[PDB]
């Protein structure tokens, strides 16, 4: 999934 | 004159009943702390003089000293928090805001400098300079037809302290303050100045560093195509912050990815997947990590654009953190691509650098990996084509990393190596 | 961040 930071 | 004048000798002429003799004084003090080594600051608060120098702000019948005194503060608040919370706990962000509105321009860009070092300390005071009502005036100091008629260096520190009161988390920066900035944050977007630019990015990246709805406030403003032209400026000043604002921006919604790509930034991935800067490289790999997380039109347009080969060379060979990156890339494009998709992965030559990098120490990369491979399997499953997707792994070598990784201490690892071993090498 | 002048 999306990773942040 | 007022040069290499001891601290007891400002402090002499600070006490004096004399405005004159305090403004020489002051300068004194200005000069010794903004000469560039070890400046006495410490000294200089010991001394007692903040306070002092506070009540200069406000002599509007001698503006010098009012110049001279907000200098010397603006130094102070450039050091350390202790030294700035110095320059706040003499009372001097309500002092500095009401200088904003000087008609002496260098002194209200004093100011304006004085108040981007107290709000880039940290969130409490950015937004303590919020309360005390410092939006209003800084933004009045731009509200011009064409900002080309703006001083190059006041323009410039405008922008800086802006982009401080758009800086930080824990918290970030009030609702209605960013809402307030961003109109005049835009303009300033699409100026001309290389610096300028590099300081409304990094605004603009500070914005989009936190959740979808914060993300939702910038794109719906527009500046997505105007940052993907950024992205490809010559000056790596911009490009840095540029590409930190994209990036973030891919970490939202799909929808919110989607006007990247309608953009044309993938075309820009070219250059910065082989961008001679590591930073740049493993941003931009971060950045596609993100992207092959998205939907499977969003993968196809990865594929379009060509970016695959370029994959496969960041992981056959780069830095060694931008080569993790673009296992995460790998493994998301996996996880959510086409069995097509996924077959194209393996024609464009991804297994033999991933399979090189299970050697690698770091036990992360190995987990990212061996669940790529899996995925990989699984498509080929679909098409009964499992056992050349074997003999590839076994030729290059992977099959006895993988085996070996059975003895690895991992829990996960010898869990996921041993389910391979024992479903496709059997 | 922070920037000091001159």
């Amino acid at each position: 999934c999306k990773r942040k930071i | 004159g007022t040069v290499n004048w001891s601290v007891e000798d400002i402090v002499k002429g600070i006490n004096s009943n004399n405005l004159e003799s305090q403004l020489q004084a002051t300068q004194a003090a200005r000069k010794l702390l903004s000469r560039e080594k070890q400046p006495p600051i410490d000294n200089i608060i010991r001394a007692g003089l903040i306070p002092k120098f506070v009540s200069f702000l406000g002599k509007t019948d001698c503006s010098p000293i009012q110049f001279e005194s907000a200098w010397a503060l603006t130094n102070i608040a450039s050091g350390t928090s202790e030294q700035t919370k110095a320059v706040v706990d003499g009372g001097a962000i309500p002092a500095f805001i009401s200088l904003l509105a000087s008609p002496h321009a260098h002194i209200s860009e004093q100011a304006v400098w004085a108040l981007g070092n107290i709000a880039g300390d940290g969130s409490a005071f950015r937004d303590l300079v919020i309360k005390h009502g410092a939006i209003d005036p800084l933004l009045a100091l731009l509200a011009v037809p064409d900002l080309s008629t703006l001083a190059c260096g006041y323009l410039r520190n405008l922008t800086w302290t802006l982009s401080n009161l758009c800086r930080n988390k824990n918290p970030a920066p009030p609702l209605d303050a960013v809402e307030q900035i961003l109109p005049t944050l835009v303009r300033l977007l699409h100026h001309n100045d290389p610096e300028v630019l590099a300081d409304s990015c990094w605004a603009i990246s500070y914005l989009t560093d936190g959740p979808n709805e914060r993300i939702e406030m910038v794109v719906k403003k527009g500046v997505v195509p105007q940052l993907v032209k950024l992205l490809g400026a010559t000056e790596l000043p911009i490009v840095t912050p540029a590409l930190r604002a994209i990036g973030n921006i891919v970490t939202g919604t799909d929808e919110q990815t989607q006007k990247v790509i309608d953009a044309g930034a993938l075309a820009v991935f070219p250059s910065l997947l082989t961008n001679p800067k590591t930073n740049i490289q493993k941003e931009a790999t971060w950045t596609m990590s993100n992207i092959t997380a998205g939907r499977q039109d969003q993968i196809q347009q990865v594929v379009n654009h060509g970016l695959v080969p370029f994959l496969v060379g960041v992981l056959s060979k780069a830095d060694f953190k931008t080569q993790k990156e673009a296992a995460w890339a790998i493994t998301n494009y996996t996880s959510g691509g086409t069995v097509e998709q996924i077959v194209y992965l393996v024609h464009c030559g991804i297994i033999e650098p991933l399979m090189n990098l299970l050697s690698a120490k770091d036990t992360k990369i190995i987990q990212v990996i061996l669940d790529a491979i899996s995925n990989i399997f699984q498509a080929a499953e679909k098409l009964g084509e499992t056992e050349k997707l074997s003999i590839m792994i076994e030729e290059c070598g992977g099959l006895d990393k993988i085996e070996a990784l059975q003895r690895h201490e991992n829990e996960s690892v010898y869990k996921a190596s041993l389910n391979l071993i024992e479903k496709y090498f059997s | 961040k922070k920037l000091a002048r001159e």
